[PDB]
């Protein structure tokens, strides 16, 4: 049947239904004669349900008719979502017409069971040397991305979007949780110009939308990724900012009147994070790997939001303003960036020793640079001077030309395998390329390309 | 915190700089414009790059101002350009 | 002997001021952890008083 | 032998239920009976006497002591042991 | 018609009237038999009004009849109020009999319109070195003396009354809000013994009085000042503590059924302050020059009450507990204090350069104070050692013995002029007194006496 | 002369009664009128004029002033004066 | 007559009785089908009373019949309690059969009157150096041991139980309020094997127990101590942790309908503490010497429970985690610990000046900690260097191996007389030991053993 609005207080709307037709928790409701969708949050009793509006409540009044849809917010899924921009409800926000959908899925579901987990800790080959060496990503894993603006965050996301589709037959989904409308338009044109737009589905929840939209956009993008995973694919789920997902939950919890927890967060903080993060896993059919940008409140890593998020992350990629100033791109910090997969029981002793060898040389070089800047280069030993020469070659060999960066680098893009990455750094650590100049390793790809560049 | 996260950039004014005679108290070290040179005329964009380097250098060499006698000519040089640009 | 001792003195002073700079960094790091604890506790206590006062009114 | 993988995650789950039931919070927003949540659980790990086992089994098991050993796990933030749950 | 007391809780009283006869917001009510007045704060509905008692509630009982007066609290205004001491309801609290009133005005009023605002910048000399240098006042403007407990707010207000009120040829109003009854007695005998009392209207509401009195005494004193302003006169308005008006609202807010805001203050903190502060102004008709003392809870200038007060004032004088803890008086902070009149286009470049010069020297010394305490004075540069000595001398030359402080200091009081103040500080900045000892500038009026103290 | 050995304990007793009467709490669960609790007490300690004493005693005592001096005591926690009662 | 359960919420139960048969405050009630005991806390009106269960509430339901006993919880008292273990309700829990009681006393009583108080100052030697020096105890007085988790409260109490029983010939009463059940078993068998058990009464309500038991066990043990005091005896009353009595009160406070106070504590915190603490006193009839361990929540001595306890004690011993971390046991803090007996008229000038001398040296060493941490000891004056060397020796000489701590390390325990304690610290203050190495003072009992340890 149909219900009536009984109370309106900001974004919170109470609707009364007949006793035999009360809608379920999380069900999507439609206001008659107005394009307003309501999600049911609680059943108050007496046939009354409390709901949150998925848009502006201006112009609504008590007594308007409301219709139940019979299911949760159901969004379009599959191939038709690629190269399109959509809102939280799955509507096409771009002026490109209706989505050619064949199926629709509800945004709320249980995480895959204990018996559905895939097996061993298989790696995801990104084709990027510094990441595949120092920050190995596992299939079905969660990666935290740290750093400021203007350090290559967008270019790094576009390179990952191109490589998963062309080298692994996968797809990508981008969830703009609290997206800035200016940056959302700029990113859409940058992906069209870089020819990666047809390999990704765009879901945006803009900052000016009510708290309920910003909280559910992550589940809409995740529902599209779950359809691609079920086709037997390996998928990339990009979350614009995981801190804004936490804040949207705090805002909704305060609107519903719940008693606040430590530091003012919602009492459901760990459960809301677990419901989202537990769906991102590797299963018997396929996998969803996620790259999530992380914001740290007041620079305090012990704050409930960062602390609750770090329990789900498998790797940490840190972008450095200092590395970008030297002309190296990507600006990953090989010393601050880390991975739970960087273990000899997971990646094997050869990859582990090569990566730890590179970190040892770069760490000691950072210490030698401070001595050179105070006492002078003449105070270092002959062995230290040789280490400085190897460290500079390793440091430049971490650089790589990207297919989406050809406009900036003026060089053709490169994809480097894990085998080629380990072999190249192992050779420089052992001294097999000590006779080559430091400029031969900069922006070349595999180790054979450095050997050929040195002859020009 | 809310408004810093909504805006495209921030101009931070500081009480310590304002009391030290630096009247338009803009802290260039933390202030940012995510649009950047796209919002600048050709002449200003060209001359602005050198100005930023000087102000950064002076920030990394301010303490050595009360002991300039014992500095390399080149470090002494960077400092004097920083003090004038500021 | 006097001039070489003065060269040794400036070299000893370099190490002492390097150590003082490093020792001050450890004290700053410990105080920052104590500060973050006080920052989180103040927000939790203010919220507890506001929820407690609004439950009574 | 019993292992509790995260006794600090049990305290976070019990805090959520208590706040949703509107019980007034205390230190670090935890409920007033958070000590009793862990103390009533860990008091069960113990060694019992031959007389306890003989009484419990109605005479079937004679001459043996029984035991339950526990290895609870607690996660700390920035190595701070002085926090309320630890 | 008449109503009946239905409930009493502390200072708040509920009264019930016929539904056809509910009294208006802010309307005054009188209890039958007992000598008490009530002010309607709210109309609760069903003929009940919520009110704050303007006297103690110990004698009150439920069921006492109450008479509606048909208007707000109305106080005597004009020439008859000069040389008299009065309470919140305008009753005489001196043994001099009834007031020779000819007109009464209600204490609740709208602020002057945007078109009625004045624009004068006429500089006012105070005779106090620090104030005349960094905080120049102007006729018809608003001044605030910010400070914690025991730093000099009353003493500086008494010196300002002596150097302005006595010499002035207009009318004055002195309002003691939440003041110590001993200070009110000392000031009354002081105005009476000085023959100044015939020019001043005195309104007193001390700390021993009920919350309703302390919540309205500021409106009574301001209503008397507004009558004089609207007659075309130039008036002086003194308020010993405006923080006590805010506090009386916090004490009663929760009993009025209002949910608390940050730091436990009433939700109406900024509006209750704006409704009062916007009436304290100079208009096209006449002028009000006002000096208010502002208490700072726990010496924290970021507390919501002090923080909301700065925007309402033209001159902000800040008193520091750290300066008072060093025996230096007046304990004014030259770096935190400021005035709208400190502009070369309003005063002159010579004054402005001297003020900014003093501030520059003291600001640089604030970072060196912590250096000297760990590594010693000898490690500073030749320019830093000299600057530190001048800063410590400037810090002492800010001190001056006041005539109202002879009972605390033992030495006699000094009045210093604007030109004398400028010349003294320029001399220390240019190095004309580098040879004098640091102790010679402590408590000595003008620059000449410092040269003489060095010889003793 | 009067000594109040602990006004901070009087404030804790007043806070208990007020919370049990269900009056809404303030800055540290203390009643809204905790300032008026102490100001109403301490303003009685004063010196009264000869005219006040002559009027109070109906002329039995003349040419003499009367007084009550107070020495209230307050306890702080680790030197913290920012607490509401102190 | 009898009533009926109307509501159950955790440990709190509401029971309705006929209007002419409503039970009194603190009256004991029994549930008919399970024999569970309930204690009445308040009368709600309409014949309804609110009570706390003295056992588990699992399996109870609404509508069960409840019997009023006409009196409060009554426990056995006198000689029959010696060498026996009892629960909160006075039942035997040692499997040794029924208690041969001559009479029973109700657990609720008023404190002895102001005219019944005793003025005792007779010094009690503990044999522990730091306690006998800066915290001298007195016969018939109260002692409190303050400390965070795992710092020494139980070990330092077990060592005091061992040393005071050397000179004391009377009876002892031990109340276990909310602590480990294993520690109660260890203490019972230790005394049984040592033949000390026939002079000690044991009461337990450990951590495994429901809130009602933990809340009333303190009263049960104190009721047995008051019987022996009132018989004209000198008895010892030991409490495993007095904080648990207050905490059990916090768990139940919100269920009793009370508004919370600061940091979630019950509004009755200081009254609940005073009602128990005032009964634990010596009178003109007999004496009670009492020792109590006080848990300090999260190491915060400013927390409302510890802060409210200091005023109820004659001697305060404050334990520190910073001191325990250096290796020093007992981990007592001389600068925070104090006693009413530390007076020249009680202990004599020689002891008083030695204790004051030790505190002056330790205070001055604490002021230099930050300077020593940044610049090291070599920058200090010739006077400060000598004082720091003596402070380090004093700090180590305060340590002492205990006869109950032998299991932890292997070292034999030491008992040091007051004469030997004063002589050692006086010599270190005078400089008689400036030549011996700093490690010779660590863990050595008397001062002569430091001279023998220095030979190695
Ligand atoms: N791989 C790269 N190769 C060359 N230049 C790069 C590369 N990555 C980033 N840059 C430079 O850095 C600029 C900013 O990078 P971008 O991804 O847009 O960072 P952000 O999104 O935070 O603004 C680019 O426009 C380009 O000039
Ligand atoms: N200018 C001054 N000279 C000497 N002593 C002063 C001066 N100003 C304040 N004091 C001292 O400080 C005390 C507090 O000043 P007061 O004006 O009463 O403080 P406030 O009103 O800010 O609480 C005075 O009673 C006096 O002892
Ligand atoms: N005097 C001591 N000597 C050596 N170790 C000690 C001593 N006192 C305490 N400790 C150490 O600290 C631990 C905790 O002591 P305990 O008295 O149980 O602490 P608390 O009762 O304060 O929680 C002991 O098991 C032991 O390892
Ligand atoms: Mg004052
Ligand atoms: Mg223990």
């Amino acid at each position: 049947s149909s219900g009536r609005i009984v109370q309106i207080i900001g974004a919170v709307i109470d609707v009364e239904f007949p006793r035999d037709a009360v809608p379920s928790i999380y069900e999507a409701l439609k206001v008659q004669g107005v394009e307003t969708t309501l999600e049911v949050q609680q059943q108050l009793g007496d046939g009354v349900v409390r709901s949150i509006a998925m848009g502006s409540t201006e112009g609504l009044k008590r007594g308007l008719n409301v219709d139940s849809t019979g299911a949760a917010i159901s969004v379009p899924v599959g191939k038709a979502t690629l190269g399109r921009i959509m809102d939280v409800l799955g509507n096409p926000i771009d002026e490109a017409g209706p989505i050619g959908e064949e199926e629709r899925w509800g945004i709320h579901r249980e995480a895959p069971s204990y018996a559905d987990q895939a097996g061993g800790n298989e790696l995801l080959e990104t084709g990027i040397k510094v990441i595949d060496l120092v920050c190995p990503f596992a299939k079905g894993g969660k990666v935290g991305l740290f750093g400021g603006a203007g350090v290559g965050k967008t270019v790094n996301m576009m390179e990952l979007i191109r490589n998963i589709a062309i080298e692994h037959s996968g797809y990508s989904v981008f969830a703009g949780v609290g997206e800035r409308t200016r940056e959302g338009n700029d990113f859409y044109h940058e992906m069209k110009d870089s020819n990666v737009l047809d390999k990704v589905a765009l879901v945006y929840g803009q900052m000016n939308e009510p708290p309920g939209n910003r909280l559910r956009v992550a589940l809409t993008g995740l529902t599209m990724a779950e359809k691609f995973r079920d086709e037997g694919r390996d998928v990339l789920l990009f979350i614009d900012n995981i801190y804004r997902y936490t804040l949207a939950g705090t805002e909704v919890s305060a609107l519903l009147g719940r008693m606040p927890s430590a530091v003012g967060y919602q009492p459901t903080l760990a459960e809301e994070m677990g419901v989202l993060q537990e769906r991102i896993t590797s299963t018997k059919k396929g996998s969803i790997t996620s790259i999530q940008a992380v914001y740290v409140p007041a620079d305090d890593l012990t704050d409930p939001s960062p602390a609750t998020t770090f329990a789900h992350l498998d790797a940490t990629v840190v972008l450095s303003r200092d590395i970008a100033s030297l002309g190296i791109y990507p600006a990953v910090d090989p010393l601050d960036s880390t991975s739970r997969q960087l273990d000899p029981l997971v990646i094997g002793q050869d990859h582990y020793d090569t990566a730890r060898g590179v970190q040892y040389v770069l760490q000691r070089y950072k210490e030698l640079k401070d001595i050179i800047a105070i006492l002078g280069m003449d105070e270092l030993s002959e062995a230290d001077k040789l280490l400085v020469a190897r460290a500079r070659k390793i440091q430049r060999f971490l650089s790589q030309p990207f297919f989406v960066a050809e406009v900036f680098t003026g060089s053709p893009g490169k994809y480097v395998s894990l085998k080629d990455t380990i072999a190249g750094f192992k050779g420089i650590l052992n001294g097999d390329y000590d006779h080559l100049p430091e400029q031969a390793f900069y922006m070349v790809g595999g180790i054979e390309e450095a050997v050929e560049k040195a002859k020009k | 915190t809310n408004v810093i996260s909504i805006t495209d950039g921030q101009i931070f004014l500081e009480s310590a700089m304002f009391n030290s005679g630096i009247r338009p108290a803009v802290n260039a070290g933390i202030s940012v414009s995510r649009v950047g040179g796209a919002a600048q005329t050709k002449i200003i964009k060209k001359l602005s790059g050198g100005i930023r380097t000087a102000l950064a250098q002076y920030r990394e060499l301010a303490a050595f101002a009360q002991f300039a006698s014992d500095l390399d000519e080149a470090t002494r040089k960077q400092l004097e350009h920083g003090q004038r640009v500021t | 002997a006097v001039v070489e001792n003065n060269a040794c003195e400036q070299a000893a002073r370099m190490i002492a001021m390097k150590n003082a700079t490093d020792n001050a960094g450890e004290l700053i790091s410990d105080l920052q952890l104590i500060y973050n604890k006080a920052r989180q506790a103040a927000i939790t206590q203010e919220i507890s008083e506001i929820v407690g006062g609004a439950a009574a009114v | 032998l019993i292992v509790y993988d995260d006794l600090s995650k049990q305290a976070v789950a019990y805090r959520q239920i208590s706040l949703l039931l509107r019980r007034p919070p205390g230190r670090e927003a935890y409920p007033g009976d958070v000590f009793y949540l862990h103390s009533r659980l860990l008091e069960r790990a113990s060694r019992v006497s031959e007389e306890y086992v003989e009484k419990f089994t109605n005479g079937a098991v004679t001459g043996k002591t029984g035991s339950l050993t526990a290895l609870p796990i607690i996660e700390t933030q920035a190595g701070d042991v002085s926090a309320f749950v630890p």
